[PDB]
RNA sequence: AAUG
RNA sequence: AAAUACAUAGCUUAGCGGCUAAAGCACUGGUUUCAUAAGCCAGCUAUCAACAGUUCGAGUCUGUUUGUAUUUA
RNA sequence: UAAUGCGAUAAUACGCAUGACGGUUCAUUUUUGCCGUGUGUGGUCACGGUAAAACUUAAGAAUCGUCCA
RNA sequence: GUUUUUACUAAUUAUAAAAAAGAAAAGCUUAACUGCAAUACAAACAAUUAAAGCAGGGGCAUUGUCGGCAAUAAUGCAUUGAAGAAAUA
């Protein structure tokens, strides 16, 4: 029936940026996640440039990644 | 066990379907601010343009100066009261939004009419409407006496005395009482000034 | 007093974020806009190590301590399936809204979720039936199978050891279901399609 | 489970609207013919009353709420008038009329539901 | 310990 | 048309409110035998005439539609 | 009943704001049918009722939509 | 039985009861009393039904309600027998 006190701690993202988030418990030293936003895949834009538009249309192919371990 | 909702479509009215078969005329600016200022009551001034097609900047001013008119003119009950603090509650708030839109002779005519009327002042519309003809070229350029005269005697009454202002204005007014155009205004409004500088 | 009292995306939704809905999708009234009501964290004893569709409370106990812990307020046990049976039930939930709704929110993105292995977005919204308000509010649905990634479950690993997975709720009300996917991208949550 | 209705010649009525809460103070000879209200009082007369001396943030106030309990004390006490009967509907539940009430008992006037 |  | 009982794996036969199940034959696989029977060992049949109700929960309790006896006209 | 009403932080200081168009929900008893009682060779009879059931044209009110013809 | 609170307004064999009312939650309680009762509903009679009010001792409130249960079914004369108490002889 009585909730418990919310403390801060600090958490450091992949670009150095700092967040204050709640936590029950208190963490002296700074908590640094595997992954985030930033870091993972998903959370990425879909805007693109004309630059990276005109090398996705002009594409040749090449196969050396297939005849490596051939060669090695 | 739970259902869900499948939500209606819309329904667009068919083209070439007409609104009404009822005879409505359209409107410009100049026949709402023609029947804004023919009024005779105060329900009639609430009811003269309502809408955000036709209580745009032009309409509002015109209501605020209509107001200080019936005001001075006529004794109203606790009814007439309560609709008259309607008008200028929202007349104000109007200005406060478009602003940025009303001509040189509106704003004169907003100060006019903020002067008279006996409510609380809106947040900085005095203020405000004085920082955009601070230019000093459009009262220099403002070819209808009535605008210069009703700024020069708005501020009068509200004391604001502002040296540059006025200087340029004393000229003005005065060029306006030997031309005999808004000679009643202007004659005030010197006789104001001259009495603070006597003061 | 160097404690938690703020909420950075309460900030972030009614200062930048609104506007720009407003922009992109203009209506008539203001007030005519996405808004997310509430979040409900349910724990079912599908969810759970124990293999019954219903349990005693005292076997629940731990369950309703793990959600205090994530989300900061109290749980409350599930009502009892019927009027016989009195001293068990089915799991434990938690409501959230205000402040406290859009804090667990940002640690959840932030943090948890990129975290998640099988994560590429959440499901599309659900319609429910308008109930005698006539309102219609739409619902998003998703699930957190790894509740050991929050930072809080490490002072005492063995006491919340048996802590599995948890089901997430969202309610937005707006005029279409391509507003509520506007605000969810707003709230940078991927959406699966 | 309707209780019979009694008749009084003195009740007190509250209407509670969005902005104010109003108090009156109604006569009755007979419940066939109209009655005289004899005290008027609303949180309106108590927000032009005290803004003027100590700030207020709105009408519907702790504050007002206590001054329009003893404006209506003074009003009854001239009046000779000291027992009042309470008319229980909708609107007397509502937060503001129940501090209003509570203020009144206490100031010495006498309110009583049946 | 019935039968082929 | 009245009146008293009963519809349970492939067949006899437990059960008549706490989950939807007992026992014997039959069937399947193995063992014994030169081979077949008997004898031994392990398995299998969501095991409950049909429909609508009561109840937290019915093969189990209440009605209807079918089938079978028994007594009466 | 603008000291109103409604609101998506819903609290009320702030937001919408009393007009105008459109769509919904609510007078010669509107006058015909029908029903009831009385009387009756089973209707060339009398009176009343329908705020119990079918049936007309309005005008207004309450929401709702709307840059407004 | 009675006080307080409110994101609630159901159910019965059957039923359009009920918003200053109910249901649930929290607290205290035994009026599911002693001795009487104007006036009415119904009714062959017997019995059956509703009830203002007066005195005593109480419960919850703090001057209102309580003589069992939302209402409409859950019953049996006299005789004989038995128990508690009191008054005679
Ligand atoms: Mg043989
Ligand atoms: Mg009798
Ligand atoms: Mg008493
Ligand atoms: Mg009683």
């Amino acid at each position: 029936l009585v909730r418990p006190l919310t403390k801060a701690m600090t958490v450091v993202l992949s670009n150095g940026a700092t967040l204050r988030l709640p936590t029950v418990y208190a963490r002296a030293k700074p908590w640094f996640p595997v992954m985030d936003l930033h870091s993972h895949n998903v959370w990425k834009h879909k805007i693109k440039t004309d630059f990276q538009l005109e090398s996705e249309k002009n594409i040749t192919p090449d196969f050396s990644n297939f005849y490596n371990k051939f060669g090695k | 066990i739970e259902e869900y909702y499948v939500v209606p479509p819309a329904c667009p009215p068919p083209p070439h379907n007409p609104k009404t078969l009822k005879y409505v005329p359209k409107l410009n600016r100049t026949q709402i601010i023609a029947r804004v200022y023919e009024a005779k009551t105060p329900t009639e001034l609430e009811n003269s343009a309502l809408g955000k097609k036709f209580f745009s900047e032009f309409a509002a001013v015109a209501k605020l100066v209509r107001l200080s008119q019936l005001r001075r003119a006529n004794v109203y009950n606790s009814r007439d009261d309560a609709m008259c603090v309607s008008i200028y509650n929202t007349s104000v708030r109007v200005a406060d939004k478009l602003l940025h839109l009303s001509s040189d002779e509106e704003l004169c005519g907003l100060i006019w009419a903020l002067s008279q009327l006996p409510y609380p002042e809106y947040e900085n519309l005095v203020d405000r409407s004085l920082q955009i003809l601070l230019e000093e070229d459009k009262p220099l350029k403002t070819g209808s006496s009535l605008a210069v005269s009703r700024a020069a005697a708005g501020l009068a009454s509200l004391g604001r005395w502002d040296a540059s202002t006025w200087e340029v204005l004393v000229p003005l007014l005065r060029k306006n009482v030997q031309e005999g155009k808004e000679v009643e205004l202007s004659n005030l409004a010197l006789g104001l000034y001259d009495a603070r500088e006597t003061v | 007093s160097s404690l938690h009292l703020t909420s950075r995306y309460h900030h972030m939704f009614y200062n930048v974020l609104y506007r720009e809905m407003m922009l992109k999708a203009p209506k008539t009234k203001v007030e005519q806009g996405p808004h997310l009501e509430s979040i409900t964290l349910t724990i079912k004893t599908t969810d759970t190590r124990l293999d019954k569709d219903i349990v005693d409370k005292w076997e629940l106990l731990l369950f309703s301590l793990a959600l205090e812990h994530i989300t900061g307020e109290p749980a409350a046990f599930l009502p009892p399936p019927n009027r016989h049976v009195a001293n068990k039930s089915a799991g434990v939930t938690v409501t959230l809204k205000g402040e406290k709704m859009f804090n667990f929110l940002e640690k959840l993105v932030y943090t948890i979720l990129p975290n998640q292995t099988g994560f590429e977005g959440v499901p599309q919204p659900k319609t429910l039936v308008p109930g005698p308000d006539g309102v219609v509010k739409r619902v998003v649905d998703f699930g957190v199978t790894n509740l050991l990634l929050y930072p809080d479950f490490e002072e005492h690993f063995g006491v919340f050891e048996p802590i599995r997975s948890m089901q997430v709720r969202m309610m937005i009300r707006s005029d279409s279901d391509e507003s509520c996917n506007m605000l969810v991208s707003g709230l940078l949550v991927p959406q699966l399609e | 489970p309707l209780k019979p209705l009694v008749f009084r010649p003195l009740k007190l009525f509250f209407w509670a609207t969005n902005r104010h809460v109003h108090a009156k103070v109604v006569r009755f000879s007979s419940p066939f013919n109209e009655g005289v209200p004899v005290v008027d009082i609303s949180t309106f007369d108590a927000f032009n009353k005290l803004k003027g001396s100590a700030p207020v943030v709105a009408p519907r106030s702790l504050e007002c709420y206590k001054e329009v309990a003893k404006m209506v004390k003074e009003e009854t006490a001239r009046q000779n008038i000291n027992e009042v009967t309470l008319h229980l509907n909708s609107h007397a539940s509502d937060r503001g009329v129940r501090e209003v009430v509570r203020e009144l008992k206490n100031l010495g006037l006498l309110v009583k539901k049946v």
